[PDB]
């Protein structure tokens, strides 16, 4: 009361400000691009692709823009959040900015002029990137196109558009800086997988659930979340799938974008394994599949694949052969989709992907089926040179509804969904008529 | 002429002895085929007959499908498959006259009578000497020409083994089709072309615009304009036709057109409501018109009041669904109007074309394309006039109106749902039949489209021959009355059509069923008891040259089916039957004798009834294309197939229920049943064979239900939904 | 708005709006009216194409979705309408009216580059999505199986 508040008050914020208060560095001269080294460049490439620098930099709404200009709209629960020019303009950019000032963007996101930076840009994962590898990327930026844009306002509302409380805030309750540790108890290429899927390509940013005040549940981590309508399903033992993520499927989804018995790569996995991940070397791919496969613990799960190979298959070809003068939605399905879905061999064919196998309809939601229905998968999309239709004005929300509970109901074991009309809508809610076809 | 078929005419003029045939001198022979070839390769099976008559090389016979030309006269009708049948004496008389100029012109030629030298692989020869007809025309240069009174005369080849006629022969379509080369209506381009979609009125008949709004639709582009079809003769009433530089454009312009309507009286018509129109309009005896009433029915029937036998059998709305959506080309050039379509009768769609343009008929030229399947929906034209009124609203500049699938079915002119009550008199051991009394309530296509080809009944009164047709059956069953009634609930709420069978397809089912239940109510066998009344005895004797023989020509064909399946010793598991069904084909006077057997097996439990085998046995005459005539067989068998067990919609607040293929279920490719299908060889006059398949599938399956599980089905579809609801019933 | 791909061998640049379907794209824009419209919603496969050599619906595959793409239609498939599905079909008497069986063909095809030896539940698995008014079903299946009689003897 009176002295003894007033005290500790004046403490616990003088520590606050200590905590968020960064210093700015001093601005530099833009670096010329002659003075970094060649192979420096190429590693820094390397880095950038793995993180996928160039795909939420770039401005996609509207006209394309350019690369890495920034600009890149992000509709962020709290508001909308416009990525930063990472482009050496000596202005909108980071071409005043040193080495140590991006150092210190990427360990514990501080800006150049000590502002802090949006939980938006990852930096919980960029934070365990080594010093090798913040240097090479570093050097990879300085040596790109200088782009003279500037990227939008943000229109994120009072009390979080605050940069210093907020993210000082958020940063104190959840952000650990500190580089990856190596873990002595597994091998080389497995501690190279965690490091990858940790750090630089950050798979938990949008496969770990996030809380409300947008940090990754450390508790749940690769338990699979929603992004821009479509769900990422889990990246451990928790996937529903009948078959379980070894670590050739790994590999296969991961650098070609299609697996031979899980699927393609649609939606927003659609530029990870086609546009970036293929850019890197393929030890790389190799030790983050073998990660990702200690971690889903296939070793132990692997025994009952063939068993739900041949379940899938006996389940895959239902209603559609022989005569089918009793179930309707099965007709509209066999119809709509069982002409380039029906597998009868014991193991998939390479461009008909397995429905009764796919995530899309073991999933707790029908979120991903909905959303490859509507949307549809184009030729290289998933996988490369096959395209798929899009149903946006072939199916209404009724006839997606009897499909999604058809497939569910048949394709797989598990309950039916719930409000699968009003999923439907709220998918259909999400897009702009892909098709002009019409034509109902 | 628009598209010669094996290869283009040579361009050295020709020699034509009539109007069906020609022979260039370089000896190809051009046949002019006015028939629309929908599917069924009406031109190859009418080039074999000529050819054949003609006694020419068939690798030198090449087909045209010509457009409409006054030299014709109106011969442009398809349908009720008459092609073949009323074609065999036309090209017969034509190849034979055609045939004497060459025998005559080889004799001259060879300086020998003409009663020596033969003809034979288009070359005459007398002895040693021989000269091919493209030398014949060459050198004679004939200029003789044969009226048709002139050709009736000529002395034609005996009705025997012929030598191009049931012989195997590749049809001359399938190769275009095959590469898609083949031009349908939709495939036609046009300089300056338009393209337009309609937008459709809430009801067929009785539709108003009130008021368009096409501002939402002038940020579309490449929407031109609309226009509001103003038709004289009332064929497409309250139509919009949205037009742009390119069809999507103009399917998005129609979506987004906002035009207000008055509904019309018929907004609120459900198919039960026609239904029960049809019931109360069967119920009184004077209603309808007599397709045959002996003396004596109503004594018959009144004076042993408990030995009536009365059943009804109600049939549901199908669509055409045929797979190119209804589509016309249409412009003003050179004084003409000009329209690009598919279509089978053009003669009965040319006068209202002329009569809607308000142009003389000579005005008015309809090109010829090949059909994407026309199943009688072709038949009704009613596309066509939109497309004219559209191309005439801008100046006469090319208008390429398409309707997509939901405005085609909605404009479908669907197969009216039918009511037929029987009702026999019995003698006094209930095993003969004595008197029959047959009512049928169903939309008249032919009173709506086509008022001039309206039949006349014993009654004295015009009535639709595709609408009570099947129904003068040939049995024997002494004072037999037959009466078709109109039902203008439906002819007021939509356009009844035709489809493929039309009429042929409901009415057997009514009266074999009705038969087969008579039989087992009286402990009869079916067969034997079928076999019995067909007796050939007054007017089921038989005519000549068609229906050579009688009823007792039908009673062949069921024999022949009683010993190809074996039906005296068929032994068949629990659950599983077979039911036989018969009819006479399309019509009396071009009569089709026609028998089928279904194998049935019925899932007590689901209620789903599985076909194992479905045997059909047909009396054409003389085939003319076995393999033709095998595939048409076989798409009507399938059509019965799917029209019995899968196919039929529902009319909801005056229009079809369905409006695509996602609550449409026509008959798929896993659906398809083991089919046996076998002609009967001889001699006689040949008849029609693309429709008469379908009239017999759906009955004999029925029956095979009442033979499989003991429940007697009286609703065409047979879903297995109502077989459920019978066997609960049944168990109670 | 442009939009270049590879079609029947030969690249193209079509100026169409992304939204239009690959259908009326192929129909109208680039005169090859081998395709056909059935339903326009993708059930009945007469406007069936060969996107990458697989089997594909054009009338609900927007422009977008092809870019870069090889798109096959029944004048590519083979140079003188030569190819086994269509040999098969010829000798078989298939088509009646012809209007689905371009599309029925490329379905074939892609069948056949699935399934070497389709039995009878991979005809009718496949081959399901194409449908056929006439009812060629029956002549359709006996040219399916001809035709992979005739792959194998090659
Ligand atoms: C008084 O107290 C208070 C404060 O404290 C003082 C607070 O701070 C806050 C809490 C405020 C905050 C949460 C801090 C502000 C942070 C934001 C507004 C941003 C929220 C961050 C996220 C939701 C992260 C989302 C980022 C994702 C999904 C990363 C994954 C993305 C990719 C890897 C690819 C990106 C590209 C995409 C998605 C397109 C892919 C192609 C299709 C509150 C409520 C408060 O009460
Ligand atoms: N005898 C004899 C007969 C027949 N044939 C064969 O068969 C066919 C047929 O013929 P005819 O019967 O005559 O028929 P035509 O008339 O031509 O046609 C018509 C029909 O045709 C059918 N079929 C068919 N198919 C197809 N594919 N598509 C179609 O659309 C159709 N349609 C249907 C209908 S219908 Mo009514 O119009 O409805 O009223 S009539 C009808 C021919 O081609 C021939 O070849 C022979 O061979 N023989
Ligand atoms: C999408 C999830 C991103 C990925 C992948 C990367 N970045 Fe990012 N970055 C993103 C946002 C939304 C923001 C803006 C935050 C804000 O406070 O508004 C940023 C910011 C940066 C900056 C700051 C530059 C500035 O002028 O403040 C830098 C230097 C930066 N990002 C670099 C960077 C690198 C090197 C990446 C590859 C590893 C990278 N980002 C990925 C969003 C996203
Ligand atoms: C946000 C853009 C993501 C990032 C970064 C990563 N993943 Fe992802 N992943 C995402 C979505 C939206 C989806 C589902 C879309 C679909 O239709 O497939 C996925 C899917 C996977 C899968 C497939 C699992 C399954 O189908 O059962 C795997 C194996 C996967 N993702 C792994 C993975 C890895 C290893 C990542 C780091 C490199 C990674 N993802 C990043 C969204 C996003
Ligand atoms: C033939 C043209 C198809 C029809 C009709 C339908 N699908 Fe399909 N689908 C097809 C392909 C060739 C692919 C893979 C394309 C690639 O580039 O990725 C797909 C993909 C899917 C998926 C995603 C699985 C994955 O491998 O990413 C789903 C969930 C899916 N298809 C479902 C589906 C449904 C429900 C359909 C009826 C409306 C349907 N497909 C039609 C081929 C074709
Ligand atoms: S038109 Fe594309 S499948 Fe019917
Ligand atoms: S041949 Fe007429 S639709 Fe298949």
């Amino acid at each position: 009361i009176a002295a003894a508040v007033i005290g500790l008050g004046a403490v616990g914020g003088i520590g606050f400000l200590a905590y968020a208060w960064y210093p700015a560095i001093a601005p530099i001269p833009r670096p010329a691009a002659s003075s970094f080294s060649a192979d420096a460049i190429s590693r820094g490439e390397i880095v950038a692709n793995g993180g996928y620098c160039a795909e939420c930099h770039t401005r996609v709404d509207g006209k394309p823009g350019p690369e890495l200009a920034g600009d890149f709209k992000m509709a962020t629960p709290f508001g909308d959040i416009f990525s930063s020019n990472i482009t050496p303009d000596e202005e909108w950019g980071i071409g005043n900015w040193s080495l140590a000032a991006f150092k210190r963007a990427m360990n514990k996101g501080i800006a150049r002029d000590g502002s802090q930076l949006y939980p938006a840009f990852p930096f919980d994962h960029f934070t365990k990137v080594s010093d090798q590898d913040v240097s090479d990327l570093y050097a990879y930026l300085m040596t790109r196109p200088a782009v003279h844009l500037k990227p939008r306002d943000n229109t994120v509302p009072f009390p979080i558009n605050i940069r210093l409380i907020g993210q000082g805030f958020w940063k104190l309750l959840f952000f650990t800086p500190g580089r990856y540790q190596n873990d002595p108890k597994h091998d080389a290429q497995w501690n190279r997988g965690a490091y990858l899927a940790e750090g630089n390509e950050h798979c938990g940013a949008c496969h770990t659930p996030r809380n409300l005040l947008g940090a990754e549940k450390m508790s749940s981590v690769y338990d699979g979340a929603v992004i821009d309508g479509w769900i990422a399903p889990p990246l451990n033992d928790h996937n529903p799938t009948p078959v379980v993520w070894t670590e050739d499927e790994l590999f296969q989804y991961l650098r070609f974008g299609v697996a031979p018995l899980h699927g393609s790569a649609a939606g927003p996995m659609s530029p990870v394994p086609h546009r970036f991940l293929s850019k890197i070397p393929e030890e790389d791919v190799h030790a983050i599949a073998h990660y990702y496969a200690d971690v889903d613990k296939a070793a132990q799960r692997s025994s009952g694949d063939q068993a739900a190979i041949t379940r899938a298959m006996q389940m895959s070809g239902r209603d559609l052969t022989g005569p089918q003068p009793l179930d309707e939605d099965a007709r509209l399905y066999q119809g709509a989709c069982g002409a380039c879905h029906y597998n009868s061999g014991p193991n998939p064919v390479l461009g008909r992907p397995e429905l009764a196998l796919n995530n899309a309809l073991w999933l707790d939601e029908p979120n991903n089926l909905y959303q490859v229905m509507l949307h549809g998968i184009t030729a290289e999309e998933g996988q490369d040179h096959i395209s798929m239709p899009s149903f946006y004005s072939g199916l209404s929300d009724h006839d997606m509804a009897r499909i999604a509970a058809y497939l569910r109901r048949t394709r797989t074991t598990l309950p039916p969904w719930t409000d699968l009309e009003k999923k439907a809508a709220s998918a259909r809610a999400t897009l702009e008529a892909p098709p002009v076809n019409a034509s109902h | 002429a628009a598209t010669t078929l094996p290869s283009a005419m040579p361009p050295e003029a020709a020699f034509e002895p009539n109007i069906w045939c020609a022979i260039a001198p370089d000896g190809s022979i051009n046949v002019n085929i006015v028939r629309a070839e929908m599917g069924q390769h009406v031109g190859t099976a009418l080039a074999r007959i000529i050819a054949d008559e003609m006694d020419a090389d068939w690798d030198k016979i090449k087909i045209t499908q010509v457009d409409t030309a006054p030299k014709w006269a109106g011969k442009y009708v398809t349908g009720g498959s008459w092609s073949v049948w009323d074609t065999w004496d036309t090209f017969r008389q034509a190849g034979a006259a055609a045939r004497s100029v060459m025998i005559e012109e080889g004799a001259k030629l060879l300086g020998t009578t003409p009663d020596r030298c033969t003809a034979h692989e288009s070359v005459v020869s007398a002895g040693s000497k021989s000269i091919s007809f493209g030398d014949i025309v060459a050198r004679a240069k004939p200029t003789r020409t044969f009226t048709p009174e002139e050709m009736a005369k000529l002395p034609l080849k005996p009705t025997g083994n012929r030598r191009l006629i049931s012989k195997q022969v590749p049809a001359l379509d399938i190769p275009d089709k095959t590469t898609g080369k083949a031009i349908y209506g939709i495939d036609v381009k046009l300089d300056g072309m338009v393209y337009g979609r309609p937008k459709m009125p809430p009801t067929r008949y009785a539709a108003k615009v009130i008021s368009v709004d096409d501002s939402a639709a002038k940020k579309i582009p490449g929407y031109l304009r609309y226009v509001v079809l103003d038709d004289p003769s009332g064929i497409v009433p309250g139509w919009v036709v949205a037009l742009a530089k390119t069809y999507p454009a103009a399917i998005r312009a129609a979506d987004a057109l906002k035009v207000q309507w008055n509904p019309g009286p018929t907004i609120n018509v459900s198919e039960a409501d026609i239904i029960e129109h049809g019931r109360k309009l069967a119920a009184d005896p004077k209603n309808g018109t007599r397709v045959f009433n002996d003396k004596g029915v109503d004594e018959a029937l009144t004076i042993h009041p408990g030995q009536v036998f009365e059943r009804s059998y109600t049939c549901a709305s199908v669509a055409h669904y045929q797979l190119e959506p209804v589509n016309a080309v249409a412009r003003h050039i050179d004084g003409m109007w000009e329209i690009h379509t598919g279509n089978q009768w053009q003669s009965l769609i040319l006068p209202q074309l002329a009569k809607s343009l308000q142009v003389p008929e000579e005005q008015v030229v309809m090109r010829t394309y090949m059909l994407g399947g026309g199943f009688g929906r072709r038949l009704n034209g009613d596309y066509c006039i939109p497309a004219a009124l559209a191309s005439k609203a801008i100046g006469g500049a090319p208008v390429k109106l398409i309707l997509t699938r939901s405005d085609d079915m909605e404009l479908d002119s669907i197969r009216s749902p039918s009511i037929q009550t029987i009702k026999v008199a019995l003698d006094n051991d209930r095993k003969k039949i004595v008197g029959m009394d047959y009512v049928a309530v169903a939309g008249w296509p032919t009173q709506v489209m086509a008022p001039a080809f309206l039949a006349t009944g014993e009654d004295g009164k015009k009535y639709d021959p595709f609408a009570i047709a099947g129904a003068d059956h040939w049995y024997e069953t002494g004072p037999t009355r037959v009466r078709a009634i109109s039902n203008d609930l439906a002819n007021a709420t939509f356009r009844p059509g035709w489809l493929r069978s039309v009429s042929a397809g409901w009415t057997p089912w009514a009266l074999e069923c009705f038969l087969d239940e008579l039989a087992h109510s009286t402990k009869q066998d079916p067969l034997a008891f079928r076999l019995s009344m067909f007796t050939a005895q007054g007017r089921n004797a038989g005519q000549a040259p068609n229906s050579v023989g009688g009823a007792k020509r039908q009673a062949a064909v069921l024999q022949r089916l009683a010993d190809k399946i074996g039906y005296a010793n068929k032994q068949l598991p629990a659950d599983t039957g077979i039911g036989i069904a018969t009819s006479f084909g399309q019509e009396r006077g071009m009569p089709t004798w026609t028998a089928a057997a279904a194998q049935i097996h019925v899932d007590r439990k689901t209620g789903v009834v599985t076909c194992q085998k479905l045997w059909l046995v047909l009396d054409a005459g003389t085939i003319v294309d076995p393999g033709g005539a095998l595939a048409q067989t076989e798409g009507a068998a399938l059509w019965g197939f799917s029209m019995a067990l899968f196919e039929g919609t529902e009319i909801v607040n005056g229009t079809i229920k369905d409006r695509n293929l996602n609550t449409y279920t026509p008959l798929r490719i896993p659906d398809v049943p083991d089919i046996d299908i076998e002609f009967i060889q001889n001699t006689e006059k040949p008849t029609g064979l693309g429709e008469p398949g379908v009239t017999v599938v759906a009955p004999a399956i029925g029956n095979a239900i009442f033979n499989a599980v003991g429940i007697r089905l009286r609703h065409m579809p047979m879903r297995p939904a109502d077989v459920r609801r019978e066997l609960q019933q049944h168990t109670s | 708005m442009t939009t270049k791909f590879e079609l029947n061998g030969q690249p193209v640049t079509v100026d169409a709006p992304a939204d239009t379907p690959l259908l009326w794209v192929i129909r109208d824009d680039l005169n090859l009216t081998g395709t056909k419209f059935g339903c326009g919603i993708g059930e009945c496969g007469a406007c069936t194409v060969h996107v990458g050599g697989r089997a594909t619906r054009s009338c609900i595959t927007p422009l977008s979705a092809v870019e870069g793409a090889s798109i096959t239609t029944i004048e590519g498939l083979d140079p003188a309408g030569n190819h086994v599905v269509q040999v098969a079909w010829r000798d078989q008497q298939v088509p009646q009216c012809g209007y689905c069986q371009s599309g029925q063909i490329m379905q074939a095809a892609s069948l056949l580059k699935d399934y070497p030896n389709p039995t009878d539940d991979q005809i009718d698995g496949v081959m399901g999505g194409s449908l056929c008014r006439c009812m060629t079903y029956i002549r359709i299946r006996k040219a399916i199986k001809e035709a992979a009689s005739r792959q194998q003897e090659g």
